[PDB]
């Protein structure tokens, strides 16, 4: 009276993911264990996350790193969808922190350069895993780290930014709280900032019961520093923990770090932009809209301020695609900007925008 | 291997069918969901369940009424439902945004070889930038990659 | 050598992060020269819009050109030269001439490519990818040859290079007259001489960007000393493998071969190099 699935007799329910339900299951003949994530079929098409889990499948079965959980397969059903993977004794990061206090330098030290190389390789292969958290890094036998719940992870893909506010509260980057777009690896890092906290101090650098501060408290990136914190680790923290994503720590910087070199293991590891206009937003997409038409360009409104046009070469005979936004720069200025989008290309590109710009403002 | 799953409650629950000359199949509870995995040879299957002492389908699952007027539970088992990928396909089937600081970081304008330049982040690439028209002639530039390696194309054009 | 060329191909040559600079040919010329400059590049793709297509390369040639065949004086402007468009001297330049545009593959080898240099008489081979139809890079010798020379693991016994009519200059010719050289000899240096046969200096294709960098064109007529104002020998007994190892270390494009007294009795290019090793 065994619930089986490949020779694997399922049992508990280790807990419940993003998209799914995680079971024990023992081989019939070995006993060897693996954690299977349950995906039904119709829970997975009613949030539309198909093309989501397509991918994060795509990604993860290629994937192989020693702080990662590996997916071993992918066992469909007409019902569900069956994601076999290696299972780890040790349980949450988050309640080892909890039953035994906060970790010692060293202890710290080693798991946060696991993590981190893991969170490297993610990056390094165009993956960023968003929602890293204790309750995400899962414990082995022998106390290594392995990042677990790739449900939330995006892909990086060449010229453009995410816009999914994705994690914990606590462990959410300023800009995912405040909703900005973001490129991917800077928000894993101020993650891993605050899993390097969590390891050291064992409590969490930003935390309030009351939202707005806790909010607050993260968008001013204060925390506080408990005076047995080594001056070193202060330094990577106040770094990592940078609410401008542009004077954050990179996997580099902090590889370059003292604190993070020592006792490494050697296993792990005037130009302008687009136009700026200052007119009213929709005015702006109108002047625009009235200017691709004058070109006789074929196009596709996206959003109210995205716009996928396509331009027919009179010479080659080709089509040629590019993508125009709106961002907003100043309380009073705005700025277009031009994208190529890949099937001279660049040229035609470089000739398609240059057309666009004569008959626009600034 | 399909999966023969029965939501709501009950003591004991067994699965009848066409696959298994209708014998009564205990079905294992977890909780509020009592279970049972089978391969099934590809086509087309018919089911009842043994509900606590009541013969029912789930009617949420397609049916089929006999000539008899027998009400089973149908099931076709498609080639497309075995494979990851395959089913997955068959199963697919306002203010303007804040600038991101990314795009404000360029290569151009951060002894050497004025050739060669900075890796960009991959955020950057192919968007359009350009130097002030001066002199009545445009110059437009943007880095693309190719492969592993990165160009940075800047045009000279008259307006 | 000659087999590991045939085997690598030109994208493990392609820099991992590069500049191109791309003309229109209805840039105007002048404009064009002076972008060569500040960009910091010694050549540039023509691209033509209304053929939609890149038609060739500007290279410091062309300015040689343009300057000899259109210097009037130094108390005359070149009204050429000023107000001409790419295209309208590209139609001068070669009328009842026509030199179509050489390329490579980036997948194709670097023996194809050193091919292509001498094969159609060139210093710069631009590297364009067939599908995206992109130009990647710009292909020279030295950066070939820089290649050949980090995989490496006498000059009379293998006799390379030209020692017979050599063109060369006196230490007070003018540089409208050194123009006139690099263009009917078709040579990329030319070794400055003093009143006896020994050299002094050599004034080369590149000694004539400075004059659109420093605007200066307009006096052709000055020394090519003065002209040098603003800013290597190899003897025939010398084995060909520190020959090379000079040009590279040195980061040169040609070495005078010079005798015991200082006197030029041939030059060995870089081209010459590439080619007697394919
Ligand atoms: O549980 C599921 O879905 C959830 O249903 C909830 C609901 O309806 O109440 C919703 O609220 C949730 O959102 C939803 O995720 C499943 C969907 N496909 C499945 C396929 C399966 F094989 C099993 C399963 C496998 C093994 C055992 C064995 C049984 C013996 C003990 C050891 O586990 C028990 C059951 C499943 F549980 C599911
Ligand atoms: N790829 C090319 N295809 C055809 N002609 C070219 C190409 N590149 C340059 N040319 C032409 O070759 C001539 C000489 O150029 P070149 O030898 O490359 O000069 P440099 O020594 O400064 O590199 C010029 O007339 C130029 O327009
Ligand atoms: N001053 C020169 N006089 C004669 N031949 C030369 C001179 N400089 C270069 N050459 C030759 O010109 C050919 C092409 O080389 P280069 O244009 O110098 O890259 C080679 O055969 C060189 O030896
Ligand atoms: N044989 C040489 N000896 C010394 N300097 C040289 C020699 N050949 C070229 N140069 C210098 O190299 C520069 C021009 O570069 P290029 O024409 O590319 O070789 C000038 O500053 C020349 O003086
Ligand atoms: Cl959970
Ligand atoms: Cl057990
Ligand atoms: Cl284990």
């Amino acid at each position: 009276g065994r619930v089986k699935i490949g020779h694997y007799i399922l049992g508990d329910t280790l807990g419940v993911g993003t998209f799914g339900k995680v079971k024990v299951g023992k081989h019939e003949l070995t006993g060897h264990k693996v954690a299977v994530k349950i995906l039904n079929r119709q829970k997975i098409r009613s949030l539309d996350v198909v093309g989501k889990i397509r991918r994060e499948i795509q990604n993860l079965k290629l994937f192989r790193h020693p702080h990662i959980i590996k997916l071993y397969q992918v066992i469909s059903t007409p019902s569900d969808i069956f994601m076999v993977m290696e299972y780890v004794s040790g349980g949450e990061l988050f309640d080892y922190i909890c039953k035994n206090g906060r970790l010692d330098e060293k202890e710290s030290r080693r798991l946060f350069q696991q993590i981190l190389s893991g969170v490297d390789y993610c990056h390094r292969h165009m993956v960023v895993h968003r929602d890293l958290k204790p309750e995400n890094v899962l414990l082995d036998a022998h106390m290594n780290a392995k990042i677990a719940d790739f449900g939330l992870s995006n892909m990086m893909s060449d010229g453009e930014f995410l816009r999914t506010s994705c994690g914990s509260p606590n462990y959410a980057a300023p800009e995912v709280i405040s909703g900005r777009l973001y490129a991917g690896p800077e928000v894993d890092i101020w993650s891993s900032g605050v899993i390097l906290y969590a390891l050291l101090c064992g409590t969490l650098p930003f935390d309030d019961d009351h939202v707005p501060t806790l909010f607050k408290k993260i968008c001013d990136g204060i925390f506080y520093t408990p005076q047995y914190l080594n001056p070193s680790v202060i330094s990577l923290l106040k770094h990592m923990l940078q609410v401008d994503p542009m004077k954050r720590a990179t996997i580099k910087d902090i590889r370059e770090h003292e604190w993070f070199k020592q006792d490494l293991p050697k296993y792990l590891f005037k130009w302008h932009l687009g136009i700026r206009s200052q007119s009213r937003p929709n005015d702006i997409m109108a002047e625009v809209c009235r200017a691709i038409k004058q070109l006789d360009y074929e196009w596709k409104v996206v959003n109210p301020y995205y716009l996928r046009v396509r331009r027919k070469n009179p010479v080659t005979s080709t089509f040629s695609k590019m993508s125009l936004q709106l961002y907003q720069v100043d309380s009073r200025t705005y700025l277009l900007d031009f994208r190529s989008i890949d099937d001279s290309h660049t040229i035609e590109f470089f000739e398609m925008c240059a057309n666009l710009i004569k008959i626009l403002a600034q | 291997p399909t999966v023969f799953r029965w939501t709501g409650g009950g003591k004991e629950v067994y699965l009848s069918g066409s696959f298994n000359n209708w014998s009564k199949l205990p079905l294992t509870r977890s909780q509020n969901n009592f279970v049972a995995i089978l391969d099934l040879p590809e086509g087309e299957h018919q089911y009842k369940f043994f509900v606590d002492g009541q013969w029912t389908h789930d009617p949420s699952e397609p049916i089929v009424t006999s000539q008899l007027g027998t009400v089973n539970n149908i099931i076709q088992v498609k080639k497309t439902d075995f494979e990851v990928f395959d089913a997955l396909m068959v199963d697919s089937q306002k203010a303007p945004p804040i600038l991101p600081p990314h795009l404000l970081q360029v290569i151009l304008n951060k002894s050497c070889d004025p050739a060669l330049l900075p890796e960009p982040n991959h955020v950057m690439l192919n968007h359009l930038y350009a130097l002030s028209i001066k002199d009545g002639v445009m110059v437009l530039s943007a880095t693309h990659r190719y492969k592993k390696k990165y160009v940075t194309t800047l045009l000279y054009k008259p307006i | 050598y000659t087999t590991f060329m045939k085997s690598h191909r030109c994208y493990d040559l392609i820099p991992t992060s590069s500049k191109l600079v791309v003309f229109d040919t209805s840039l105007q010329v002048k404009k064009a020269f002076f972008a060569l400059v500040t960009n910091g590049v010694r050549a540039a793709p023509l691209w033509d819009s209304k053929k939609q297509s890149f038609v060739g390369m500007l290279t410091i040639t062309d300015f040689i050109n343009i300057l000899h065949r259109y210097y009037k004086s130094a108390l005359v402007q070149i009204y050429e030269l000023e107000e001409h468009k790419i295209e309208t001297w590209r139609e001068v330049y070669l009328q009842d001439s026509f030199k179509p545009l050489v390329c490579i593959s980036p997948n194709a080898s670097l023996f194809d490519a050193v091919s292509s240099l001498i094969r159609n008489k060139i210093h710069r081979l631009p590297v364009i990818d067939p599908e995206s139809g992109n130009t990647l890079y710009i292909l020279t010798h030295k950066r070939i040859l820089k290649f050949l020379k980090l995989f490496i693991t006498s000059l009379e016994e293998l006799q390379i290079g030209t020692y017979a009519n050599i063109a060369m200059v006196r230490t007070t010719t003018p540089v409208y007259v050194a123009l006139g050289i690099f263009v009917q000899h078709r040579v990329s240096a030319l070794p400055v001489v003093d009143e006896k046969g020994r050299v002094v200096d050599i004034y080369s294709k590149f000694d004539v960007i400075n004059l659109a960098a420093e605007k200066t064109y307009n006096n052709l007529d000055v020394s090519v000393t003065k002209a040098l104002q603003h800013r290597l020998k190899c003897y025939l007994h010398e084995t060909l493998e520190a020959i090379i190892n000079r040009l590279v270390e040195a980061e040169v494009h040609r070495l005078v071969v010079v005798d015991e007294h200082d006197v030029v009795k041939g030059i060995v290019s870089l081209s010459d190099i590439l080619q007697a090793l394919v």
